[PDB]
């Protein structure tokens, strides 16, 4: 009952783990779409 | 919630640590009847309600009330010898299939023991599949994330 | 007797289950400490 | 083999047929008196619901049924229901002290959640 009890809660904090870190994961992916467009910025200067 | 088991090969100062960091907020937040009297009384006494050992005791040439006592002596050892005497009828043979009941028994036990070991290998091996993925995921997550501190210092 | 002793089981097993929880964070916590102070720093 | 209520193995066995358990015929029968359930499931069950050998060799030196062995039977009664409402008292105080550490830890998770995710959020506003 233990190892039953255990699979029960750990199936669903499993769930939160990783979508708090997919959400995590669409926030540093706005960062590195942003800095790219400084870089690309420098040869319409040029 | 989600603490991965399989997955993390967690020292035991990390258990000492996370410990300490519990116990802290520990210190924060800071039909029976008459029967069952004399049953409770005599456990917690200790103490047991003695029984007449008078028929041991018994001796020749006393008075009225002792010779009481020794016809007591002879209806116990005439009881005594029929009951003995049913005994040497029945043979060791009725130990013997009281003992072959015992083995049944005793063999309904050990099965009950392998259902239910195979059934909390089950809840584990299904916890570690799991867990194998969990793995994946944070770890690619994690991959990610270095890849993006590492990008964000060499655009700027 | 035996109903509880499931309840006290269960609450230990995901007492130090909620407790792996913590050790992970807080290593993670410091990495983000010196992460950002050795940062900032430069 | 046993019966399931008592922890006897039993001379006239009955089962009931709203839930199959092997109960000793004396017990089941003073359950449904006090109370007119079956008491695994607490589901319906009467007298009449109810659906209807064992060999204890006594031993060689059988007074002793009478002084030794009978004062044997209520010391080991007498003392192990005391032992048992002693094992029953400390689970319970036990249970507190789970449920505390307990709420203890999450108020740590509840702390650190809101610590690590600024803390990360922090390094990527670094980056601006």
């Amino acid at each position: 009952s233990t190892l039953c009890h255990h699979s029960l809660p750990a199936l669903i904090e499993g769930q939160r783990k990783y979508y708090a870190d997919y959400y995590a994961y669409r926030q540093e992916i706005r960062s590195l779409e942003g800095r790219r467009k400084r870089l690309q910025a420098m040869l319409n200067s040029s | 919630m989600d603490g991965l088991s399989f997955v993390d090969k967690i020292p035991d100062g990390y258990k000492n640590e996370i410990d300490q960091l519990v116990k802290k907020e520990f210190a924060n937040i800071k039909a029976d009847n008459s029967v069952s009297t004399l049953t409770n009384a005599l456990y917690t006494e200790y103490l047991k309600q003695r029984n007449n050992k008078k028929r041991r005791t018994p001796d020749f040439n006393d008075d009225d009330d002792t010779l009481f006592l020794e016809e007591y002596r002879r209806k116990y050892p005439r009881i005594d010898t029929s009951r003995y005497i049913p005994n040497e009828s029945s043979e060791v043979s009725l130990l013997g299939i009281v003992d072959s009941y015992l083995k049944h028994q005793e063999i309904v036990l050990d099965t009950l023991l392998p259902q239910t070991v195979s059934n909390q290998w089950r809840i584990n091996n299904d916890y570690i599949r799991q867990t194998c993925t969990i793995v994946e995921e944070m770890n690619i997550q994690q991959r990610k994330q270095i890849n993006d501190l590492e990008i964000y210092r060499k655009r700027l | 007797l035996d109903s509880l002793t499931k309840k006290l089981s269960t609450v230990m097993y995901e007492r130090d289950a909620a407790k792996l929880v913590a050790a992970q964070l807080l290593m993670e916590k410091n990495e983000d400490s010196k992460d950002l102070p050795k940062s900032s720093q430069q | 083999m046993l019966c399931a209520i008592s922890g006897k193995v039993p001379r006239r066995p009955v089962l009931s047929p709203k839930s199959r358990t092997i109960f000793e015929k004396s017990l089941l029968e003073q359950y449904v008196k006090d109370t007119g359930n079956d008491p695994i499931t607490n589901e319906p069950l009467s007298i009449e619901e109810i659906v209807e050998s064992a060999q204890q060799a006594s031993l060689t030196e059988s007074i002793p049924n009478l002084l030794t062995s009978l004062q044997n039977e209520w010391d080991a009664i007498m003392l192990e229901n005391f032992k048992l409402r002693s094992t029953l008292d400390s689970l319970t105080k036990k249970l507190s002290t789970v449920m505390y550490e307990r709420d203890a830890a999450k108020l740590v998770a509840a702390q650190l959640l809101m610590e690590k995710n600024e803390d990360s959020k922090d390094l990527p506003k670094s980056s601006q």
